[PDB]
């Protein structure tokens, strides 16, 4: 079979996610070692590794997985398919209001248009698996965009954007040209730029033909355009993540609730103000000599320095945990997790009557999260919920956050369970206060898809 | 028109 | 007449009206002066001021003025008046429903109860005119309340507030009591606590009876309580401000803008966060001894401080300063004020208006009305002049008022801004030319923001 | 004195608050009879009374009123004041952003504008008593508009109103041009017209110059135009009632409660509509045979009359008079009334200590209705509300609807006093279950100020 | 094979969409006649009709069917799924918070609960293709749901429902009891009713075991409650449709708007009320012998009669079709229908895309895809055809579709919506110019609201 | 500019 | 309980 | 019951 079948059969055979997800990513950028990549090309440099097998990606997509994609599923206009134009310097789009069927789609390809398709996870069962399983050694959601190019044409003005982008080649070549960030307030931008002309460009860093299998990565900030020549078209898929999830977005974050418990456990940081500091602070004050302004400044600065002592930084990790269980992709388990899940239980309905039930779990059942990526234990207003992924669309926030509450006497079992993957414990051995505690937490868990146990269960 | 859409827009 | 009369008479004597604010302070406190309380009492100690005149208040407020008031206007009981006892350590409230009439309120009093007015500066002249100048030299809102207790009685559970109050006995004597704060984080509160218990409280730091004339000063935070005692009722005025006016306020505002200037001119804080800090960090990885977790830690550390250099002070000062001025009373102007602002031009009606056409010349000498009545802030990209002459007696009831002011006076703008209140000849300022000068003086003036050293003439 | 101060002298010598309303209508036309006026005049023709008493309106509002107004209350332009000119066809307002001091106001003036200061009864104690009286003979909020006008000019365009117009003229002269309706649609017009200009109008049906106590009434619907000429000024305010106060405002509430209670009590309402209607009915089924067409339009206006039957006329009136206290202006009591109600009591503050407390009702305490406008008896999901009037602002809508519940208890006594007014009932006789009944409705009333006692209370 | 699948193989045989409609409600309903069940049996009598068949229904739907559904799809508990038991006379709702798992969903049955399973349109193909079919007969949507018992229980208390109701049975069997309506106000009842127990009902009109085949239909308001007895489970499927398509539903439409005219077209309705209505009008005053209120009483009765004359009646009728129209599930198409449709272009993909460049011509022969996708109506000044095609099998999951009519071909789009299922050439429509005809068909055709009689050549 | 305002504007 | 949802609401 | 309204609010 090809690569991408080869190694996606492995995960089936991997225990550990975690691992399952390290083993994709190195993968994904082989020969070149992840580590390597992660202390000295991540968000530092743009990177080409050229494949050279074009099969590489096979399985992954391909032009009539996009094909019967308009005609089988219900593709939007706008919302998720996109053709777009670049001709003479300028951008355009010509996105009819409706459905992308396939008579309009290949309509505006023939007219030279390129086809945007965004979020393919959302139709796509293997490049959701992909994304779901890459998500979890990034730490943050991983998105997808779909591009496909006309011969003999460019779709896009050249432009950054706002994620680490991952271009995998998957058909037909395209002449890439990758540039370093212009300005230092360009590096690693937080939001989208504009669109570009070659006016506003300077040398590429970084000019090549892609061919099916290669991989280009760049940050974001790294200005980039493409185009195909010598009538061959090109088809690839972007996977883009790190939207966002910067120190700033987590100091912005952090610095509210800082301030308010420096407030409330501080007398420095209630003390009021200067009955006229009115009179030399504002903008029609900043061209002053007056030193009491330059003794509010050492005063603000220092005040601020302060902060970081009353920083809740673990609250503020679980929150964006919190958010990242929200936004991750639901769960792709292996045969194994199904079957030792509630998800591969044998009960079903076979003659006239529901076959194989009264599965219960007892003390000497060995358990185990489900995944290691699938939940996280969440503090809110004196109640502990265990937040999960494995009831998210794989749509974006199509379903709300789910979570179940934890109480007080099962929390230290939770805590355990959590950090114990992939490790098998004994229910009987989890640490509560009654065997109630440790049977209700265990089927609580199990019944909702979080937990497997080392056997499978039996009457 | 738009670049990449990590998430999809309205 | 009385020191009161004595000293407001004084006041409209007085040209500046920062210095007016800065006479007024210095009667409130007498003989203390004002130097050493800000000093060393302002927001440190409770403080007595035994006035030995019961005249000094006279002609501020009274139980006549409250009777009148109930009586001639639409006081409210719930929202500005408010009955309260306090009995066998439980505080109560019974403010029936609907308007305060006399026949009510006195009938709640001869109950026992203490009678609270909110705001009676929206109703009062006196009171307003008051609080309209000490708000300039406290830099922050002067609100107050009456208060009147019935003889024998306590209306009030001890408590503290979240204001700097100033209790000045207006009629009666009262039996009070000063706690200084119980716990550390009880000192300069920043909200007002619950009713406490006598047992919630230890011993005071000052307990005493309060006679007309007398002042009585707290920071918030100081837990007090009041009773009446040896036949005779209580009537005093607590006048208040700092509300909110804290270090802390002030980075609640700056820090959100810090991070967001420094996030878009310091890349650092655009770097990606680690891939696995979810490992180390939260509550669960509390214990952790991994090292990695103490360089999150440090790092977060080194972030902020660094947040200090990207500080938009100058802007946060503005916008609390437009803020000061929505919230600010109206001002009480002066006969010369008056006399010398568009309130004061002699343009009446007498079949067809008489003394009308009067206008401003490059010769006419100018400058700001007051002091505290204008603020200049730039928001977005333009330039604006929020001021306070239109605000109403009751608090917010109007919007924020503002002109806006375009670059070509913004100099102008900024000089008579800060010029006050040397008088400037109006062919003098720094805009480029004569119609801006001009253009500039005439919409100031009409909108009463300016006053001219000689009265209008045409 | 003046004929206006010698009249409301006059209602304070009246007991009857609805006597004392027809007692000042009758005032307002004379010398024509409020029967006739009523019955042939009312939103029927114009009418032009000419006083010939030039000091007929003297105490009601000046310029020097006006002036000590802009000066003294906080008037706002384009809220309470609009500064208003109509030169060569073209209709204009050059309203200066904010308060309307009298320089600014007097210079518009001097400009050639015209004032309009909406609402005087805001600030002229004499206008809203004026006003509140004449709101209980109309059964509609009467509320007022000033008008003043420079010499040799015309401040407004032709126009129609959407209210019944009393013009009365105050200070100077002008001509005045009334129009009857122009198009049958334009009878009794619901909203307010636009400005239209001379070659929009017919023939006046009255012409003339106003004098100082005249009156000119005409309808909503009737176009009228003034303007001053010969070097002399005008002053007038403009008394409007009656609006959006027509049988369609009543049957616009009624229909939709009307329709509800058909459904919940006639099944011919509940029956399904036919299957294929949407195959003969339809604006592209409007030019059809099928006489199934007929069938459905014969069966809808059939349905239509029956409703009649089932609309809740009384609950709407209840509505309707509730939104009429709410509209009320406060009351303005006589000297007897406050004497004898709560806002006279005695008690007061006098030397160190409240004098004269302890006034008390008994069940010999002989009560009625403080006045016959002021409250009204509504029912709302079996609860029965007094809404009434005396807590209302001066300001319209400044304070939401004032009511109190009364208890199924007390529903018969309020009936009864509501409907003795003003005959005085002994508190002993309410017809209620306990004599605690009697004395709670007769002091929860008198304390409310709603309620007044044959004689003064005492301890 | 079975009937169902036969019956949905002549269905695609079938030109007209409306005659496909009318032949599947036939077979619904069989032997009886659809003329009779509609003239005498609709919302009058409860109908059991015995097939004598049970491999009638077989295709449809079946337990095997939901496990596959609660397997592979997001079926949500509380949402999708309901767990219900009947016990001791009261009604109880089982159901876990999350999604609805098979492990979950069959303890709950085999704990003796009923499952009931909204809207399997959604999920099921066959069904949803039943009711797309179905609606377009009932001029109103059609829903479903299916309804899942364990052997000797019953799942749901005694209750009517606000939908007329036709209950299939797939397998097994069950113990029916219908009764007519209690009361008056019970008859065809506009909402659903609570939970009853025995003693609320009488005797039952109609009581029987229903068997795979049969069919029983029953108004809204007919009370109705249903149990599993010796030892067997029971499986149907309940398609309801008519909620809230009564005249009443119509009127609540039309009458605003027809006072609205009214007041706008006649003077009458525009004349004052009187000036002391509030005299004799009003609760108080009901028992009110005044003359002047039952003259009051009599205008009202005389301007509502009036109000017929002025009811748009078209235009609610338009507004309803368009609700219908937003309403309905997406159309099925046949064979024929897709191969001439947009839809069945051959223009796919093979390094490039091949046979592509279709393109309609005055020559082209074209008639609406089908009679019920499709509603012209005019909302405020513009026209607009509201359509079905682009709707999902879930109710209201996506908006209201449509695109603007020029006046230019008003008349072009009338006469096709009319003119179904007869085809016209392009060249034939009303339309002004040329292009006015290519455009309008070009518009429908790309939009799959339009089909050809021979497929499009390039 | 307006004509008559039974109440006064916003 | 419910009873017959002819629209899923929840 | 409350205490000292800096700003009455209700
Ligand atoms: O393919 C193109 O023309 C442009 N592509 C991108 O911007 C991308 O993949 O991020
Ligand atoms: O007077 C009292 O009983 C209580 N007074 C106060 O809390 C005050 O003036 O702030
Ligand atoms: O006085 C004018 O110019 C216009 N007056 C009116 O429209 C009026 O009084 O209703
Ligand atoms: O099957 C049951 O117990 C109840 N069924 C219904 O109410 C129905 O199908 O509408
Ligand atoms: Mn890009
Ligand atoms: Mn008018
Ligand atoms: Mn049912
Ligand atoms: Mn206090």
């Amino acid at each position: 079979m090809s690569p991408l079948r080869r190694v996606l059969a492995e995960l089936n055979r991997i225990p550990s996610s975690r691992r399952r997800a390290a083993r994709l990513f190195e993968w994904l950028i082989a020969p070149m070692p992840p580590d390597h990549f992660y202390r000295r090309l991540w968000e530092r440099e743009a990177v080409l590794v050229r494949r050279q097998d074009h099969t590489y990606y096979q399985g992954l997509f391909s032009t009539a997985d996009l094909d019967s994609m308009l005609r089988n599923e219900e593709v939007q206009f706008g919302q998720h398919l996109d053709a777009a134009r670049y001709i003479n310097g300028r951008r355009e789009t010509l996105n009819p209001p409706g459905r992308a069927l396939p008579a309009a789609a290949w309509s505006l390809y023939q007219a030279g248009c390129s086809l945007r398709l965004c979020s393919p996870q959302a139709f796509s069962t293997t490049v959701w698996q992909f994304l779901a399983v890459l998500q979890e050694q990034f730490g943050s959601m991983a998105g997808s965009n779909v591009y496909l190019t006309p011969p003999n044409s460019q779709g896009f003005a050249p432009h950054y954007d706002d994620i680490e982008a991952f271009v995998l080649q998957l058909e037909g070549r395209k002449l890439w040209r990758v540039y370093r960030p212009r300005a230092p307030t360009e590096e690693l931008a937080l939001t989208s730029s504009p669109n570009f002309s070659q006016d506003d460009l300077g040398e590429p860093v970084l000019q090549t033909v892609l061919e099916p299998g290669d991989l280009l990565y760049f940050p974001r900030g790294f200005i980039h355009q493409a185009e195909c020549q010598d009538g061959v078209h090109s088809l690839h898929l972007t996977l883009s993540t790190y939207q966002r999830n910067t120190w700033g977005d987590f100091l912005e974050a952090i610095l509210p609730l800082a301030v308010q418990a420096a407030m409330e456990e501080n007398v420095e940081f209630r003390r009021g103000l200067p009955r006229d500091f009115m009179d030399y602070m504002g903008a029609q004050h900043s061209d002053s000599k007056d030193p009491r302004r330059t003794a509010f400044m050492e005063k603000v600065r220092v005040l601020v320095a302060r902060l970081g002592h009353f920083a809740p930084v673990d609250a503020v990790a679980d929150q964006r945990a919190k958010d990242f269980i929200h936004d991750s992709l639901p769960p792709v388990l292996t045969d194994r997790e199904r079957a030792l899940s509630v998800y591969g239980l044998p009960i079903r309905w076979e003659a006239g009557e529901p076959v194989n039930v009264g599965a219960q779990l007892t003390t000497e059942t060995e358990v185990h999260m489900l995944q290691d990526g699938i939940a996280r234990l969440v503090g809110e207003g004196g109640h502990l919920f265990l937040y999960y992924t494995v009831e998210n669309s794989r749509v974006y926030h199509l379903e709300e956050p789910k979570c179940l509450e934890i109480y007080p006497q099962q929390a230290d079992a939770m805590e355990l369970l959590l950090g114990s993957y992939p490790e098998f414990v004994r229910v009987g051995d989890l640490p509560c206060d009654s065997v109630e505690d440790q049977l209700s937490l265990a089927t609580t868990l199990y019944d909702k898809g979080l937990l497997l146990t080392k056997m499978p269960l039996a009457l | 028109g738009g670049n990449h859409q990590h998430i999809c827009k309205p």
